[PDB]
RNA sequence: ACAGAG
């Protein structure tokens, strides 16, 4: 029947051989002949819900059913490039006598991972080279080097 | 005929070929230069078709 | 009303020269009640047809059977009763090359009738008394629903 | 220190040598199913006009061997064949000819085609644009032409 | 100090306008697309970035009868934080259940 | 020169599995299976030390020393 | 190297400058994307008026 | 001779100009600024006697 | 030729008119056995990517 | 008094590659500062300059005087120079992923919702085109679903409002077009722009691209100035991309592996050929061989043996050819003509 | 971080601020985060025999399972969330015909591998108040300029 | 004077 590919056609993702068809995102309000996809709160609230099937220390899997791409997307935009997090910029140099070059030293120190909480700090502001107790954090290492 | 760890205490590169040299502190190679085999018979035609 | 064109058609032919495409085909028909072939690209995902099929064919100058002209702008989500819903398949095209037939030499009254769908052509040619109002620059809705 | 930047030369081992010409995101790359996102999005119109294979088998053996800890050889006239690393592919779950599912990281819809991913042993080469901007108003002139 | 700027077309009493949404990209900008395309009063709506040194988008909202494109996208502001709300709570509830459930079993 | 801390196209942080890597070919593993042990599914990490040279300990031999 | 080709036909000029080049199809095609550190040495001398 | 003319494989093939089936082909690559192919062909069933790239 | 990559073991003692380096250099994923005889792989020039 | 301001906003820059065989080598550009460090300029320009982005370096000039201004933007601007003096051809138009991305938006194939056909419009809504209003066109098919077909979403290039006016007329033959159809063809590959309204046939090379007349920038140069050409290319520039890679384009191994087809057929005429070449050495040298006219026995050899040697080329990649499934990727990047030939894919 | 020989020495002094991930990829607090849609791999036609044990090698090792009702193979599809969708479905000949290799759209699987600087189920619910605090920016400019 | 690059 046609109104099996209607519904095929909006609500699942085919994969054939040579490429991937019903790829878009289609329940917009005038796109279907009987059906109504305008805006409906309650009728979201009804179908979404979330289950939790794995979770450690450090990773996590979870499912979200009933959201949409845009949505969906935006979660993971924000996980990778807009929750803020404590890491090194400034390194200040005494006596650097590795043979690991300070430029590549200080970029090797800046992507180490740090456990504070960077719900607890703010920004630091525009200059302000020093920084205080609510803006920074700071690490001293000095490992010297001789014979056993 | 130096082993690896004596190149150490020479600052040299187990790996560097060498067949160069060192003359005022650069590096200058000699390079394969391409001849005629000389004392041959060489028969050949002219500009003039001869 | 505003009809341009009836007759109820029958499919002789799904691809004449192989299957181009994997959401078009290449109808061709025949009609009954005169002698009217049909060349005919339809969108056979949406809208499934079979080789003996027989469908009745409408071209009307307007969707609303009041005879009003009134299309400015085409809204989708508007509910008002149109000529649509006693269809199944609609398209908007317009009509762009009426062009006399070359087969007769003297004493012919043939004509074909191009109507471009966006990308989806029909020829509809026969006798030149059933193709009243066509003109060029027209711009007409196919009207298409299937027979037992 | 020098990193890279819009305007420095990389190659590819196969004379599909080339500018940088865009550095996005990882938020704006396309992902797989397993989170990879590519470092360096090629353009597959290099490929016909200059029939670079050896690039397109290079990829495949490097996927294949890096699934399974080998380095696969690619020794002249000779050399591990398609047929080979065609089955450790498969045997860890990828598809047979390295095309991937691919999800779009701008809209989150998946792509219609699939993707070639692999490692590729991309070389880094010394001609970089900063070695090369160069601008004059007016400067120092020659003493004989007095022309610059 | 500015972050949005309303841009009108040419010719069209207030139902054509142009949003420029400074210091964002697409997250911002394809998740409200998604909520105002589903206002049935909306007729066109899409984003684009300007340039990809630049962090804006310019989002265009067209309106069908006579209503200005104010309302569709404050319309589509308040539902997207409303759906994120409810994303959140329900995300809360199912993580709290789940350490409740892993700390029932294995005692 | 040395191993990169992170991966280079997921950020997956390696540079803490070098010195267990060599620890788990000394107990003659396979490279496939002990990456495997490490806890490397994706390949991009895989990579970054199935392809390593260590350069620096071969370098440190011509550092000027006591 | 000589007068008429080296230095009268053609010369060296000022106000010039010289970068690799990379896409951009965001510009039109009547554009074109100067970096600023060129930006800055160009100079055109705009008469003051009104 | 129109015999010793056509010892040549192609016929049967497409031009962009007169689509004649006997026809007269050629290909070259030797030069290299031209990472594109290159082909000229000459078409003559009806002796319209086309010769381009 | 022009890849950037390593010298040698002393290219840090050596003070040349003009050396380029890379940080951190992998060797080849899929290699020629020529590569195993010159010993490019001991000291390579480019990454993965 | 006299200010030496900075470079700044719309100053008439010159811009040179530097083996200049034309003088399209050398146009004047208007300039824009923008952060990074290299000369950028849109890839429809780098047919006249030869221009490959493969570490190429280009020259600058900025004129000293107003005079050299107005000589340089009148007589040498991109847009009064967008066919080149030889012989009347336009050089300023679509290239590779411009006409491949343009392809595949006008096949038949290709329908959109309204959401993504809003998404697709919406990118050329940046720049002078900001204050437009879209004239988004009815949608083609309306009762089981509301599609909008490919070609008129690449009809919004040719006329982006309801006041432009452009009308733009062509109507000529594609690439691929068979001979028989003239606007009914199997191949779909019979072009009519129509009051700029996109009504049958793909767009290939040459009807976007740099190639020769026929072309739709040309119609529009010609019919309705300069300026409604240079619109165009730039909302194709701005268009094709955004299509392009949300689709997704890519090639495999397996996008040039010969099928069982094929490796059938080739074994057949290698055993063929062979053997006729190898009749013809032994009619050589053991008896009569039929002398070609003008050549020497040995020299009527070689052209029988370069006789059957290139059918066994025509014969194996007219067998490969037809096994290829569409959405193959050398046969799409051939059929547009964006990079590639058959005699590419039929030698690899 | 470095090694070192004996008269070498390393003394520094770091200043970590916060950041975000657009800025700097040294501010991410993930290692991956993806989803995929779930499969749900379909049967058209019931497959019996010794096509059962290869279907269910053209799949994820625990997907297709195979079960005797009497004493005869047959095969149902079992955990479809397993699959990574090779598609070696299609390189079998007799098989192409009885499967649809399908997505759900509405159905997520979101994975989420945190760095360790904070757990991840603290990072989506933060990730989530971001997009609520984009949105309450710009509903506080639609009241400032009117 | 030699090597590069397009
Ligand atoms: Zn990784
Ligand atoms: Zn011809």
């Amino acid at each position: 029947a046609a109104s099996q590919a209607v519904e095929e056609m909006r609500s699942r993702v085919v994969l054939g051989e040579f490429g991937v068809r019903n790829v878009h995102t289609t329940d917009f309000p005038g796109n279907y002949s009987g059906y109504d996809d305008a805006w409906d709160q309650d009728r979201f609230e009804k179908n979404f819900r979330v289950d939790v099937v794995h979770m450690d220390e450090n990773s996590l899997e979870f499912d979200m059913v009933g959201i949409d791409a845009a949505i969906a997307n935006a979660f993971r935009r924000i996980l990778l490039a807009e929750v803020p997090t404590m890491a090194v910029e400034k390194v200040l140099v005494y006596n650097n006598t590795s043979i690991v070059q300070d430029e590549i030293l200080a970029h090797r120190l800046g992507l180490i991972p740090i456990h504070a909480d960077p719900r607890l700090f703010e920004y630091r502001n525009q200059g302000d080279e020093e920084g205080t107790e609510i803006d920074t954090l700071q690490f001293r290492l000095q490992v010297r080097c001789t014979r056993n | 005929g130096k082993t690896p760890a004596e190149f150490a205490k020479l600052n040299e590169c187990p790996l560097d070929p060498g067949g160069y040299f060192i003359v005022k502190g650069v590096e200058k190679v000699i390079l394969i230069q391409e001849q005629l085999s000389k004392n041959r018979i060489i028969v050949e035609a002219d500009r003039k078709g001869a | 009303a505003g009809i341009l064109f009836e007759d109820i058609f029958d499919v002789k032919d799904i691809d004449p020269e192989g299957k181009k495409f994997d959401r078009v085909s290449r109808l061709h028909c025949e009609s009954e009640s005169f002698k009217m072939d049909l060349i005919l690209d339809v969108n056979i995902q949406i809208y499934p047809v079979d080789l003996g099929d027989k469908f009745r064919l409408v071209i009307a100058s307007t969707l609303y059977e009041d005879g009003t002209l009134d299309d400015g702008e085409y809204n989708p989500t508007d509910d008002r009763p149109s000529r649509a819903d006693q269809f199944e398949y609609v398209m908007y095209g317009k009509v762009y090359r009426i062009e006399g037939d070359e087969t007769s030499t003297e004493a012919a009254t043939r004509l074909s009738a191009y109507v471009s769908y966006g990308g989806l052509l029909m020829r509809l040619q026969g006798d030149a008394n059933n193709l009243h109002g066509f003109e060029v620059d027209s711009r007409v809705y196919l009207l298409m629903k299937k027979l037992a | 220190t020098r990193r890279p930047e819009i305007g420095d030369k990389f190659s590819s081992r196969h004379g599909q040598k080339g500018v940088c010409g865009l550095i996005v995101p990882q938020e704006d790359m396309p992902f797989c199913d397993s989170g990879i996102c590519p470092d360096i999005i090629m353009n597959p119109h290099g490929f016909p006009s200059r029939m670079t294979v050896g690039k397109l088998i290079e990829l495949l053996a490097g996927k294949a061997g890096v699934l399974d800890g080998r380095f696969h050889y690619g020794t002249a006239f000779g050399g591990s064949k398609v047929k080979d690393v065609c089955e450790d592919l498969v045997r860890h779950g990828y598809n047979y000819l390295g095309k991937d599912y691919v999800t779009s990281g701008i809209t989150g819809e998946p792509l219609e085609a699939y993707i070639y991913f692999g490692p590729v042993y991309y070389q880094k080469l010394k001609h970089m644009v900063l070695d090369k901007m160069h601008a004059r108003a007016r400067g120092p002139r020659a003493v004989l032409t007095r022309q610059p | 100090k500015t972050a949005l700027e309303m841009v009108q077309a040419a010719g069209t009493d207030r139902h054509c306008v142009t949003f420029v949404l400074h210091e964002e990209d697409h997250t911002l900008g394809n998740s409200l697309r998604y909520m105002i395309m589903k206002n049935p009063e909306v007729e066109f709506c899409g984003y684009t970035t300007t340039h990809p040194s630049e962090s804006k988008i310019n989002l265009r909202i067209q309106t069908r009868g006579t209503l200005p494109a104010v309302e569709p996208f404050q319309r589509g502001l308040n539902e997207l934080m409303n759906v994120c709300q409810h994303v959140l709570d329900k995300f809360e509830a199912s993580i709290k259940d789940y350490k409740d459930q892993k700390a029932s079993r294995n005692e | 020169m040395i191993i990169p801390v992170r991966c280079f196209t997921c950020g997956k942080i390696v540079g803490n599995k070098w010195e267990a890597y060599l620890g788990l070919l000394q107990a003659e593993y396979t490279e496939g299976d002990a990456l495997d042990a490490l806890g490397l599914k994706r390949y991009c990490c895989r990579r970054m030390l199935l392809a390593h040279v260590d350069l620096i300990e071969k370098l440190l031999n011509y550092a000027p020393l006591e | 190297q000589g007068r008429f080709r080296g230095n009268l036909s053609g010369k060296r000029v000022d106000f010039s400058g010289r970068t690799v080049i990379s896409p951009d199809p965001n510009l039109r095609i009547d554009e074109v994307a100067v970096p600023v550190h060129v930006a800055k040495i160009l100079t055109f001398p705009e008469k003051v008026n009104k | 001779g129109a015999a010793a003319w056509e010892n040549v494989d192609s016929t049967a093939e497409s031009c962009p100009k007169c689509e004649h089936p006997r026809a007269y082909f050629m290909q070259l690559q030797t030069r290299s600024a031209d990472e594109p192919m290159t082909t000229f062909y000459k078409c003559c069933n009806a002796q319209c006697g086309h010769r381009w790239r | 030729k022009q890849a950037m990559g390593t010298i040698g073991y002393n290219q840090r003692n050596r003070i040349d008119t003009l050396m380029y380096l890379l940080a951190y250099p992998q060797k080849p994923m899929v290699k020629t056995k020529t590569i195993e005889l010159i010993e490019f792989e001991k000291l390579p020039a480019g990454q993965n990517a | 008094d006299i200010v030496e301001r900075h470079l700044i906003d719309g100053d008439v820059v010159l811009f040179n590659r530097q083996p200049s065989l034309h003088k399209l080598s050398i146009m004047a550009h208007l300039a824009r500062v923008k952060p990074h460090r290299t000369f950028r300029f849109n890839e429809c320009v780098c047919t006249p300059y030869n221009a490959d982005f493969d570490g190429d370096e280009m020259n600058l000039h900025l004129p000293q005087t107003e005079e050299a201004k107005a000589e340089a933007l009148v007589l040498m601007g991109t847009k009064a120079n967008l066919v080149t003096p030889r012989n009347g051809e336009p050089l300023i138009a679509a290239i590779q992923d411009f006409l491949t991305g343009a392809y595949l938006l006008t096949l038949k194939d290709t329908f959109f919702d309204r959401a993504k056909a809003c998404q697709i419009i919406a990118s050329i809504l940046v720049g002078k085109d900001e204050k437009i209003k879209v004239r988004l066109p009815p949608p083609t098919i309306l009762k089981p679903v509301t599609l909008w077909t490919g070609k008129q979403i690449f009809s919004v290039i040719l006329r982006p409002s309801d006041d432009n006016p452009v009308r733009a007329n062509l109507r000529t033959k594609g690439k691929q077009y068979c001979g028989k159809g003239e606007d009914l063809c199997a191949n779909d590959s019979y072009v009519t722009i129509q009051n700029s309204e996109l009504m049958s046939g793909s767009m290939d090379k040459g009807t976007l691209g740099s190639g020769s007349k026929n072309n739709i920038f040309y119609i529009l140069l010609r019919d309705w100035g300069q300026n409604e050409a240079a619109d165009a290319m730039s909302r194709l520039a701005r268009l094709a991309p955004v299509y392009l890679s949300n689709r997704g384009f890519s090639i495999g191994i397996g996008d040039v592996t010969p099928g069982q087809g094929l490796l059938k057929a080739k074994y057949e005429l290698l055993n063929a050929g062979y053997k006729k070449c190898d009749e013809y050495i032994e009619a050589l040298n053991t008896g009569k061989l039929q002398q070609q006219p003008g050549c020497t026995a040995e020299e009527t050899l070689e052209a029988l043996i370069l006789k059957e040697l290139s059918v066994i080329r025509d014969h194996a990649g007219s067998a490969c050819l037809r096994e290829l499934d569409k959405s193959n990727s050398p046969l799409t990047m051939a059929l547009c003509g964006s990079k590639g030939s058959f005699i590419n894919i039929s030698q690899m | 971080i470095a090694q070192l020989r004996p008269g070498q020495e390393i003394d520094l002094l770091m200043h970590c601020v916060k950041g975000i991930g657009k800025d700097h990829a040294k501010f991410s607090p993930v290692a991956t985060a993806s989803y995929r849609l779930l499969p749900d791999i379909t049967l058209l036609e019931p497959v019996e025999g010794e096509a059962a044990e290869e279907l269910s090698r053209c799949f994820s090792p625990g997907v297709i399972e195979v079960q005797e009702v009497q004493g005869k193979k047959v095969a149902r599809v079992a955990n479809p969330r397993l699959d990574t969708f090779s598609r070696e479905i299609f390189r079998n000949e007799k098989l192409k015909k009885v499967v649809r290799l399908a997505r759900v759209r509405d159905h997520y699987i979101f994975s989420v591998e945190s760095t360790g600087v904070l757990p991840p189920d603290v990072l989506v619910s933060e990730a989530i108040k971001v997009l609520m605090g984009k949105c309450r920016r710009f509903l506080d400019e639609l009241d400032a300029v009117q």
